[PDB]
Protein backbone atom coordinates (compact mmCIF):
# COMPACT_ATOMS: atom_id res chain seq x y z
CA UNK A 1 0.00 0.00 0.00
CA UNK A 2 1.01 3.44 -0.73
CA UNK A 3 -0.57 6.33 0.73
CA UNK A 4 0.15 10.25 -0.04
CA UNK A 5 -2.50 12.11 3.27
CA UNK A 6 -2.66 15.64 2.79
CA UNK A 7 -3.12 18.07 5.43
CA UNK A 8 -4.88 21.53 5.20
CA UNK A 9 -5.04 23.02 8.42
CA UNK A 10 -8.18 21.51 9.18
CA UNK A 11 -8.62 18.18 7.89
CA UNK A 12 -6.65 15.52 7.10
CA UNK A 13 -7.38 13.46 4.20
CA UNK A 14 -6.44 9.44 3.87
CA UNK A 15 -7.33 9.07 -0.40
CA UNK A 16 -10.52 6.68 -0.59
CA UNK A 17 -11.21 6.17 2.78
CA UNK A 18 -11.93 9.31 4.32
CA UNK A 19 -11.41 12.76 6.56
CA UNK A 20 -10.15 13.32 9.94
CA UNK A 21 -9.79 16.51 12.11
CA UNK A 22 -6.77 17.93 12.56
CA UNK A 23 -5.04 21.09 14.65
CA UNK A 24 -1.55 22.00 14.21
CA UNK A 25 0.14 25.11 16.29
CA UNK A 26 -0.26 26.22 19.47
CA UNK A 27 -3.38 28.14 20.44
CA UNK A 28 -2.03 32.27 19.24
CA UNK A 29 -0.05 30.15 16.17
CA UNK A 30 -2.25 28.55 14.12
CA UNK A 31 -1.83 30.62 11.08
CA UNK A 32 -0.61 29.97 7.56
CA UNK A 33 1.27 33.06 8.08
CA UNK A 34 3.52 32.21 11.43
CA UNK A 35 4.55 28.73 10.00
CA UNK A 36 8.00 29.61 10.49
CA UNK A 37 7.57 30.58 13.93
CA UNK A 38 8.31 27.86 16.90
CA UNK A 39 5.19 25.60 17.55
CA UNK A 40 3.52 27.16 15.11
CA UNK A 41 1.61 25.60 12.53
CA UNK A 42 3.69 23.02 10.71
CA UNK A 43 5.46 24.07 7.78
CA UNK A 44 4.10 23.34 4.41
CA UNK A 45 5.93 20.69 2.40
CA UNK A 46 6.06 16.97 2.02
CA UNK A 47 7.05 14.55 5.10
CA UNK A 48 7.47 10.64 5.40
CA UNK A 49 5.55 9.15 7.96
CA UNK A 50 7.16 6.62 10.07
CA UNK A 51 4.10 4.07 11.19
CA UNK A 52 6.20 1.19 12.25
CA UNK A 53 4.80 0.18 15.86
CA UNK A 54 7.98 0.32 18.39
CA UNK A 55 5.83 0.34 21.30
CA UNK A 56 6.33 3.08 24.50
CA UNK A 57 8.22 6.03 23.35
CA UNK A 58 12.04 6.62 24.93
CA UNK A 59 12.03 8.83 27.88
CA UNK A 60 15.19 11.19 27.66
CA UNK A 61 14.91 12.65 31.03
CA UNK A 62 11.53 11.36 33.07
CA UNK A 63 12.50 13.63 35.84
CA UNK A 64 12.05 16.83 33.19
CA UNK A 65 9.39 15.11 32.02
CA UNK A 66 11.18 14.88 28.27
CA UNK A 67 10.28 11.98 25.49
CA UNK A 68 13.27 11.31 23.30
CA UNK A 69 12.49 11.58 20.33
CA UNK A 70 11.95 8.61 17.88
CA UNK A 71 11.61 7.71 14.57
CA UNK A 72 8.08 5.23 14.28
CA UNK A 73 4.37 5.01 15.71
CA UNK A 74 5.09 4.81 19.27
CA UNK A 75 2.30 5.55 22.54
CA UNK A 76 2.78 7.49 25.34
CA UNK A 77 2.87 6.91 28.84
CA UNK A 78 0.08 8.45 30.65
CA UNK A 79 -1.73 8.28 33.86
CA UNK A 80 -0.22 6.27 37.14
CA UNK A 81 2.42 5.13 34.34
CA UNK A 82 3.19 8.79 33.72
CA UNK A 83 3.23 9.95 37.32
CA UNK A 84 3.48 13.51 37.84
CA UNK A 85 4.69 13.56 34.27
CA UNK A 86 0.85 13.43 33.36
CA UNK A 87 0.03 16.41 32.47
CA UNK A 88 2.62 17.76 30.29
CA UNK A 89 2.31 14.38 27.96
CA UNK A 90 -1.55 14.94 27.77
CA UNK A 91 -0.28 17.18 25.26
CA UNK A 92 1.23 14.02 23.32
CA UNK A 93 -2.17 11.75 23.30
CA UNK A 94 -2.00 8.34 23.45
CA UNK A 95 -0.23 7.83 20.50
CA UNK A 96 2.37 9.82 18.13
CA UNK A 97 3.66 9.08 14.69
CA UNK A 98 7.28 10.71 13.69
CA UNK A 99 7.27 13.02 10.25
CA UNK A 100 10.24 13.80 8.50
CA UNK A 101 10.93 16.08 5.68
CA UNK A 102 11.16 14.58 3.00
CA UNK A 103 12.46 17.28 -0.37
CA UNK A 104 14.91 20.36 -0.90
CA UNK A 105 11.61 22.98 -0.58
CA UNK A 106 10.67 21.03 2.73
CA UNK A 107 14.13 21.01 4.56
CA UNK A 108 14.91 24.34 3.26
CA UNK A 109 11.87 25.69 4.62
CA UNK A 110 11.94 28.66 7.93
CA UNK A 111 15.74 28.34 6.98
CA UNK A 112 15.80 24.83 8.68
CA UNK A 113 15.17 26.07 11.95
CA UNK A 114 12.24 23.77 12.89
CA UNK A 115 11.72 19.99 13.29
CA UNK A 116 10.79 17.86 15.45
CA UNK A 117 7.66 16.94 13.88
CA UNK A 118 4.91 14.14 14.35
CA UNK A 119 1.10 13.21 14.23
CA UNK A 120 -0.57 12.17 17.64
CA UNK A 121 -3.96 12.26 18.91
CA UNK A 122 -4.38 14.42 21.98
CA UNK A 123 -7.66 16.25 21.91
CA UNK A 124 -6.30 19.49 23.21
CA UNK A 125 -7.32 21.51 20.23
CA UNK A 126 -3.65 22.98 19.80
CA UNK A 127 -0.37 21.38 19.18
CA UNK A 128 3.29 22.23 20.17
CA UNK A 129 4.37 22.33 16.37
CA UNK A 130 2.75 19.30 15.51
CA UNK A 131 -0.60 18.12 14.35
CA UNK A 132 -3.33 17.19 16.47
CA UNK A 133 -5.42 14.60 14.56
CA UNK A 134 -8.67 12.95 15.90
CA UNK A 135 -7.98 9.90 17.67
CA UNK A 136 -9.87 7.31 15.17
CA UNK A 137 -6.92 8.07 13.20
CA UNK A 138 -4.91 5.22 14.64
CA UNK A 139 -8.04 2.96 14.90
CA UNK A 140 -8.29 3.43 11.20
CA UNK A 141 -4.25 3.32 10.59
CA UNK A 142 -3.81 -0.03 12.86
CA UNK A 143 -7.22 -1.64 10.85
CA UNK A 144 -6.03 -0.91 7.76
CA UNK A 145 -2.39 -1.93 8.03
CA UNK A 146 -2.66 -4.91 9.81
CA UNK A 147 -5.02 -6.46 7.02
CA UNK A 148 -1.60 -5.63 4.30
CA UNK A 149 1.62 -7.89 3.93
CA UNK A 150 3.89 -6.12 1.81
CA UNK A 151 5.78 -2.43 2.12
CA UNK A 152 3.51 0.33 3.79
CA UNK A 153 4.31 3.47 2.68
CA UNK A 154 2.96 6.94 4.01
CA UNK A 155 3.69 10.27 3.22
CA UNK A 156 1.90 13.22 3.99
CA UNK A 157 1.68 16.76 1.91
CA UNK A 158 0.80 19.75 3.84
CA UNK A 159 -1.08 22.35 1.90
CA UNK A 160 -2.86 25.83 3.25
CA UNK A 161 -4.95 27.23 0.49
CA UNK A 162 -6.48 29.56 2.83
CA UNK A 163 -5.78 31.67 5.79
CA UNK A 164 -7.98 30.62 7.82
CA UNK A 165 -7.04 29.37 11.09
CA UNK A 166 -5.16 26.15 11.27
CA UNK A 167 -7.48 24.51 14.10
CA UNK A 168 -10.35 21.53 13.09
CA UNK A 169 -11.99 21.66 15.96
CA UNK A 170 -9.94 18.63 17.65
CA UNK A 171 -10.70 19.90 21.30
CA UNK A 172 -12.70 17.33 23.37
CA UNK A 173 -16.29 18.29 23.39
CA UNK A 174 -19.23 17.93 25.25
CA UNK B 1 15.82 20.01 20.85
CA UNK B 2 12.43 20.02 19.39
CA UNK B 3 10.80 19.48 22.30
CA UNK B 4 11.42 20.15 26.08
CA UNK B 5 8.11 17.82 26.87
C1 LIG C 1 13.84 24.06 18.59
S1 LIG C 1 12.96 23.85 17.03
C2 LIG C 1 11.46 24.82 17.36
C3 LIG C 1 10.41 24.10 18.20
C4 LIG C 1 9.71 22.94 17.47
N1 LIG C 1 8.71 22.33 18.33
C5 LIG C 1 9.05 23.46 16.21
O1 LIG C 1 7.86 23.81 16.23
O2 LIG C 1 9.70 23.56 15.15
Amino acid sequence: MAVRLTFDGQKLTWPGIGIFKATTGLPDLQWPDKQCVPDAAIPEGNYKLFIQFQGEAPIRNAADCDLGPSWGWSTIPRGQAAGTCEIYWANWGYNRIRLESADEKTRKACGGKRGGFYIHDSTKGYSHGCIEVEPVFFRILKQETEKENGEKTFTVNVKYVSGQQTNGGTKQGE
Amino acid sequence: HHHHH
